[PDB]
């Protein structure tokens, strides 16, 4: 699992 | 949350859902949030630091569902979103914590209730002893690969993990420091995922529930020698303190 899925990186723009 | 059990709001009555209104009309799910005064939530600065602007988002108290209303719940907007300056990350998030300033469209802050209530901060520099079991709350992921979000609200209990423990190369090294808490399942069977991020970390702290963690990263989530990873909220008063008078 990417770093996109994790804790850390909700509502992120490159996600 | 992997695994734990799924409750309702009056299990944990300061729990804040915050969503994000995109460009277009669509609403979102962004993270959780603790309430801590009436018209003051607290949650992690990276769930908000690529879209900062406080009319973007709604706050949501005594909610128990996440695409469906609960009786008794209050919407509302965000009057002020307070970021920490200091805010920096790597695979470490640090200084991950931020303030909302709630407010309805009725000019009101949030109403305790039965399904609101405030949760109280810990004394400073005041944490419960390693391998205490702590409660954490949110809407987030049931499994690492799932794609949806669960529609009812889940809760786990994690034991705190000592930073010297924290601290080993096999488990996260330097990415730690004394601001963050570890915490996770003897078994890594139960933890906080994607989702949760910005919720309570819950601890009974000389006799009182006390919001000790703040839901901030980690390398996935139920993983062998990988804990969750919390913003220590004893270290933050006086930040705390002041911005709540803004």
């Amino acid at each position: 699992d990417g770093a996109c899925s994790w804790r850390g990186l909700e509502n992120h723009a490159m996600c | 949350i992997i695994g734990g059990e799924f409750t309702t709001i009056e299990n944990q009555p300061w729990f804040a859902a915050i969503y994000r209104r995109h460009r277009g009309g669509s609403v979102t799910y962004v993270c959780g949030g603790s309430l801590i005064s009436p018209c003051w939530v607290i949650s992690a600065t990276h769930c908000f630091i690529d879209y900062p602007k406080k009319e973007d988002y709604i706050v949501y108290l005594g909610r128990s569902r996440l695409n469906s209303n609960t009786q008794g719940e209050m919407k509302f907007e965000v009057e002020n979103l307070i970021l920490h300056k200091d805010y920096s990350a790597t695979l470490a998030h640090h200084n991950d914590i931020a303030l909302l300033k709630i407010r309805s469209k009725e000019g009101r802050c949030a109403q305790p209730s039965r399904t609101i209530q405030t949760i109280a901060l810990p004394s400073m520099y005041n944490d419960p002893q390693f391998g205490t079991s702590c409660e954490i709350t949110g809407f987030g992921k049931e499994q690492s690969t799932d794609y949806l979000y669960p529609e009812q609200l889940k809760m786990t209990v994690v034991k705190l993990i000592s930073h010297r423990e924290c601290q080993q190369p096999h488990y996260y090294g330097s990415e730690v420091t004394t601001k963050m808490l570890c915490a996770a399942d003897p078994q890594w069977k139960t933890d906080s995922c994607q989702g949760d991020s910005g919720g309570p970390l819950v601890c009974s702290l000389q006799g009182r529930m006390t919001l000790t963690g703040i839901v901030s990263w980690g390398r996935g989530c139920a993983l062998k020698d990988k804990p969750g990873v919390y913003t220590r909220v004893s270290h933050f008063l006086p930040w705390i303190r002041s911005h709540t008078k803004e």
